[PDB]
Parts: structure tokens; C-alpha cells; sequence
């Protein structure tokens, strides 16, 4: 992202513009040539979110959200009893927990807003209370990132 | 509301809507008597900043007074809200009014902040 | 505008709702009445050949 | 007088409905009956036809 | 005036039932309320009750009273082209064919005398059959009257430039 | 031209009197269905056809409207009598298939 707030910048020695247009290829396309099911079901057992340009697509929940589907959401149970456990037990608003805490809201709310059907699998497990609790308390970019995702549930739960 | 059970399950047609001129809602209880015979009853409740009408209807004829009833710029369909699965759905729509506060509170905030 | 005009109303609305079901009722006895004798009728023409 | 009326009506078309299953109760009734009245119809020819052949 | 056809013979069809009572004159039936409680007492009535014609539901009679108004309209739109074809034939007067005899017989005493009889429909038929078959026989007995009134018109078209053709 | 005219004379004489007697069997059985969807019971209505003469259909109508505009309800009726057949203006219609006014019991209009 700041290759591309870089890139707008130009000037003589258009030879490092090239090497910044190649770079923001070469990154564009090594960051989209990465499967994303594996990437994603890698990230989610290893306890680990980050935030990417492509992994932030809605094209990746939707496309990953039917290979998903082998279980009754069983990997939107298993992200959801992630963010869930970190959330519920381990200080949760805290500096570890709380990067995959918005990072599994922000990718939670992208999920929810795509399928109409991710209520069950919330509502199973238990994580619909966590949005509701972290929506009220400190990392206000999380609870706006769960008050997109219960305002997404809103949208579907009342027409 | 309106001890009668024939709005929890499927024993009578009613239908419920919220209108701005009474002079339709009379126009449309005459038509409904001129078009459809004696079924409707006449309802009135003070609404604000509104106007509610309730009538009845037969349970093989909703999708009849549907055309008229949307086009007489009105909302009387057999159901006004999506929470109608609880028992009764009043229920599930006080469910949904108790978090749509906390989420408008939460996206004020949020908003202001 | 007066009351007394609503059990009049009241009484053709009910009126007709009952001959609604019973003009339903009397269409699906007499389907009925006859789609009983055309079932037993094919069973016992199903049946008849087989013996033979 | 408000909720006699749409009593009224409301007891009327339960007594349609209840009507209109009365109906679709003897329509299955009739139609457990043709089966019922067949049933019986097919071993009066079988053994009529076994007949035959015991004397052949 | 002009809110209504004067050049013929006009007719109001009421029908109430046996336990209606008029508000203009209390103490009276429907039926002397008619004759004698009409304006100057030159109302002539005449029989029109009709018997059942196999009515089904309540459901299907809206549906029916729409198409047999949209058919009744088509009747009347066909029967007044036709009626103003004749008249615009100058063949008869602005008051023939709306109040001379239909048949041999006269417009009173045939209406009073109409107890559903047709030639083509009976009693115990439906009644979606006779109203689609009437609008039929109807909009094909105006569509033959008009392709004929519209061959002679072409066919007096084609006299005029004829005749003017021929000498003048 | 004179067989065209003499055939469509013919056919529009022989096509009016069927037109005629379809429109009134017509307008026999919506006055049945219409008096049976808005009376409901008893089945069997008197119903009758009134000859008036021209230039008298709006008191027969005023008188008819006023006697038997009680028996279909108390706020069907109205006070309007007569109808508006002018060029720059179509309000006033007396009919049951229009918003400006309503009957306030089974009656229609014949205009041959």
C-alpha cells in the first residue's frame, strides 16, 4: 500500500519508477499467485491474522465461503471460535489478541455480509455475544469493524 | 392484539398497515366492500406521526387486496415486520429493538468519534 | 356510519364463507366419489389379466 | 362491540375450514376404499380360476 | 340536457332483494314502490329476475364480474358502432334501431318478457362459456359490419375517382 | 359498391340484433351477479328492468339512488345526482369502477 502512495510521486531517474512499477507488479502478482484457502485455513490454524490487499477481497470470502462449506461453516466455526477464545479468555483487548481480534472482525464482517447464513454458525459456537461485548469497550476500529458486522446481521435478521 | 388467538397462528386473514389520509383508507374500505363483498372491518388507532388501519379478509383472497391495497398507497400486508418465528413475534421484535439501540448508540459513537 | 349496519354485513361475511366451504367441500366429494370407483376399478383390471 | 364481529367471522371460517377438511377426510376415505374394495374383488377371481385348474 | 341519450328509449336495470325497503316512501313494497313511487308515474316495469347459473365461489365471482363488465362494454361499444354504422348508412332516422321493435316485438314488452332465453345458452351451462362466446359472436358480427362498411367505402372511393374520371 | 353496401346493410342489421340481444344477456347476467356478490343471501333477488323516457333518467336515478341507497351501507351513498358528459370535463361518473364516486346499491345505466 505505500508502494502505490510512492508510486504517485515522479521525477527524472524514471529507472527507479520502473524498478517501483515492478516491484508493485512482482508484489501484486506474488500476493495473488498464494492460494488463499490454504493460506487462509494456515493463518486461521496458526493463530495468526494479518491484513492484505487481496486477503481483504470480497472475490476471496465468496469464492472461499463455498469451498468453506464442508462441515456447516465449519472454517467460519473454527475463525469464530478463534476470535471467540482469544476474546473470551487470554486478556482479551489487549496487544496480542487485539490484531486478530479486528482482523477476524474485519474478515468476519465480509463473510457475514456475503452470506445470509453465517448466523447459525455464530449463534452455534457463541461468538454472537462477543461482537455485542466488544463492541462497547476499547478498540474502537473493532467495535466498528463488529458494529459493521452486527449491523450487517441487522440488515438480514429485520427487512 | 386484535382472548383471540388469530394472529399467532393461521385461523383469519388480517391485514395491517400505516397510512397518511383516512379519506383513502374510507375509499379503500368502499372498495374493498364494493369489490369483495362485506369483509373488511373497520379499525382505527392513533398512531404519532400517523395513521393505523387494521382490516380483515378472507384467508384465499390476501393476494387480491394486495393490488389494491398497494396501490392505494398503503402497506396492508399480512405482516409489518420480518420477527414473526417467536411465539409470539412481538417478542423477537422487542429481541431486535433492544441491540438496534445499542448498535445505533455504538455507530453514533463511532461516528462522533 | 350507524352500527346496526355491521351484523348485516356481518351476516352475508359469514354467509357467504360458509357456502364458500361447502361449495369447495361438495366439489371434492364428488371428485372423490368417483376417483375411489376409477382406482378400484384399475386395480381390478390390473388384477384380472394377471390371474388369467 | 369491536371484537365480536371479527369473532364472528373468525368462527365462520373456522367452521369453512373445518368443513372444507371434512371433505378431503372422506375424499381419503373413499380413496382407502377402492383399494379396500378391490382387495377383496382379486380373490374372488383367483380362486375362481384355481378352481378351474384343480379340475384340470 | 345533454348527460344522457335522448333520441331513444333509455332503461334502468335495479335488482334488490326480498327484504329491502325504500327510503322515499315508508310503508310500501319494491314492487308497487316501482309503478307508483316513480317521478310522474310513467315508469313502466317489466320482468327480470333471472335464475342460478351454476355460480361457484365467492373467489371466481370477481374475477367473472370483471370480464363481464369488460364483455358488457364490448357488447355496448360494438352494439353502438354497429348502431352507428346503420344510422351513418342513411338508411334509417337518429331514433331507429334504439326504440323500434327487435323481432316483432317491442323493447317493453320483450325486455319484460326476457327470463334468460337464448338459443345458444341455457340454464344449466356456466356462465364464462356464454360470456366469452357472446363477446365473440359479437366482436365478429361488428368486425363483418365494419370490413363491409369498409369495402364500400373504398368501393364508393373508388366511384368517386370513377366518375370524375369518366367526364366533368 | 351496391352489393358491398346492400351485404353490409344486411350483415349490419343481422349482426345488430345479435349484438343487441347479447348485450342485454349480458347486462341480465352481471345485474344477477352483481345482485348476488353484493346481497349474498337470500339467493333469488327480484330484480326488474324500468323503461323511463329521455330527459327523466336523472330523477328516476336521484329517486332510486335516495330509496335504495340505504340498503348497501351508510357511507356509500352520495349526494351527487346526474352525471357530466362534457368535452373538457369526465368527473361525476356514476359507476362502480371509478374513484371520483361510487353506487350505494345494485343499479346500472342503459344507454341505447
Amino acid at each position: 500500500p505505500t508502494v502505490q502512495s510512492l508510486s504517485e510521486r515522479k521525477y527524472s531517474d524514471e529507472e527507479l519508477r520502473q524498478d517501483i512499477s515492478n516491484l508493485k507488479e512482482i508484489l501484486e502478482n506474488e500476493y495473488q499467485e498464494l492460494t488463499s484457502f490454504d493460506e487462509y485455513v494456515a493463518e486461521l490454524d496458526s493463530k495468526l491474522l494479518c491484513w492484505s490487499p487481496p486477503h481483504v477481497d470480497n472475490g476471496f470470502w465468496s469464492d472461499n465461503i463455498d469451498e468453506f462449506k464442508k462441515d456447516n461453516y465449519k472454517i467460519f466455526r473454527q475463525l469464530i471460535e478463534l476470535l471467540q477464545a482469544k476474546v473470551r479468555n487470554g486478556d482479551v483487548n489487549a496487544k496480542q489478541e487485539k490484531i486478530i481480534i479486528q482482523v477476524a472482525l474485519n474478515d468476519i464482517t465480509h463473510v457475514v455480509e456475503l452470506l445470509p447464513e453465517s448466523i447459525d454458525v455464530l449463534d452455534k459456537t457463541g461468538g454472537k455475544a462477543d461482537i455485542m461485548e466488544l463492541l462497547n469497550h476499547s478498540d474502537s476500529r473493532v467495535k466498528y469493524e463488529a458494529l459493521k458486522a452486527t449491523q450487517a446481521i441487522i440488515g438480514y435478521t429485520f427487512k | 392484539e386484535f382472548n383471540i388467538a388469530a394472529a399467532i397462528g393461521a385461523s383469519v386473514n388480517y391485514v395491517t398497515g400505516v397510512i397518511a389520509r383516512d379519506k383513502v383508507a374510507t375509499l379503500e374500505q368502499i372498495l374493498w366492500r364494493v369489490l369483495r363483498g362485506n369483509l373488511f372491518f373497520k379499525t382505527v388507532e392513533i398512531e404519532q406521526k400517523n395513521a393505523f388501519i387494521v382490516f380483515s379478509h378472507g384467508d384465499l383472497i390476501i393476494k387480491r387486496i394486495r393490488k389494491i391495497a398497494e396501490s392505494l398507497d398503503a402497506n396492508l400486508y399480512d405482516v409489518d415486520s420480518s420477527n414473526e418465528g417467536r411465539s409470539q413475534q412481538l417478542a423477537k421484535v422487542n429481541k431486535n429493538l433492544s441491540d438496534l439501540y445499542t448498535v445505533l448508540k455504538t455507530t453514533s459513537t463511532t461516528l462522533e468519534s | 356510519l350507524t352500527p346496526n349496519q355491521v351484523n348485516d354485513e356481518l351476516n352475508k361475511m359469514q354467509a357467504f364463507i360458509r357456502k364458500e366451504a361447502e361449495e369447495k367441500a361438495k366439489e371434492i366429494q364428488l371428485k372423490a366419489d368417483q376417483e375411489y370407483e376409477i382406482e378400484k376399478t384399475n386395480i381390478v383390471r390390473n388384477e384380472t389379466n394377471n390371474i388369467d | 362491540s369491536q371484537k365480536n364481529g371479527i369473532a364472528t367471522l373468525l368462527q365462520a371460517e373456522k367452521e369453512a375450514h373445518e368443513i372444507v377438511s371434512k371433505a378431503r377426510k372422506y375424499r381419503q376415505d373413499k380413496l382407502k376404499q377402492a383399494k379396500t374394495d378391490a382387495a377383496k374383488e382379486i380373490d374372488s377371481y383367483k380362486i375362481q380360476k384355481d378352481k378351474e385348474l384343480k379340475e384340470f | 340536457m345533454a348527460t344522457a341519450l335522448y333520441t331513444a328509449n333509455d332503461f334502468i336495470l335495479i335488482s334488490l332483494p326480498q327484504n329491502a325497503q325504500p327510503v322515499t316512501a315508508p310503508g310500501s313494497k319494491t314492487d308497487s314502490w316501482f309503478n307508483e313511487t316513480l317521478i310522474g308515474g310513467r315508469a313502466f316495469v317489466s320482468d327480470f329476475k333471472i335464475p342460478e347459473f351454476k355460480i361457484g365461489s365467492l373467489d371466481t365471482l370477481i374475477v367473472e364480474s370483471e370480464e363481464l363488465s369488460k364483455v358488457d362494454n364490448q357488447i355496448g361499444a360494438s352494439i353502438g358502432k354497429i348502431i352507428e354504422i346503420l344510422q351513418g348508412l342513411n338508411e334509417t332516422s337518429t331514433n331507429a334501431y334504439r326504440t323500434l321493435p327487435i323481432n316483432n316485438m317491442p323493447v317493453p314488452e320483450y325486455l319484460e318478457n326476457f327470463q334468460w332465453q337464448t338459443r345458444k345458452f341455457k340454464l344449466d351451462k356456466s356462465i364464462k362459456d356464454l360470456i366469452t362466446l357472446i363477446s365473440n359472436e359479437s366482436s365478429q358480427l361488428d368486425a363483418d359490419v365494419r370490413a363491409t362498411y369498409a369495402n364500400y367505402n373504398s368501393a364508393k372511393t373508388n366511384l368517386a375517382a370513377a366518375e370524375r374520371k369518366k367526364t366533368g | 359498391e351496391q352489393s358491398l353496401r346492400v351485404q353490409l346493410v344486411r350483415l349490419a342489421k343481422t349482426a345488430y340484433v345479435d349484438v343487441f340481444i347479447n348485450w342485454f344477456h349480458i347486462k341480465a347476467l352481471r345485474v344477477y351477479v352483481e345482485s348476488v356478490l353484493r346481497y349474498g343471501l337470500p339467493p333469488h333477488f327480484n330484480i326488474k328492468i324500468i323503461a323511463v323516457p329521455p330527459k327523466n333518467l336523472s330523477k328516476c336515478k336521484s329517486e332510486l339512488i335516495d330509496a335504495f341507497g340505504f340498503l348497501g351501507g351508510n357511507a356509500f351513498m352520495k349526494d351527487k345526482k346526474g352525471k357530466i358528459n362534457k368535452q373538457d370535463t369526465s368527473l361525476h361518473q356514476y359507476a362502480s369502477l371509478v374513484d371520483t364516486e361510487y353506487e350505494p346499491f345494485v343499479m346500472y345505466i342503459i344507454n341505447l
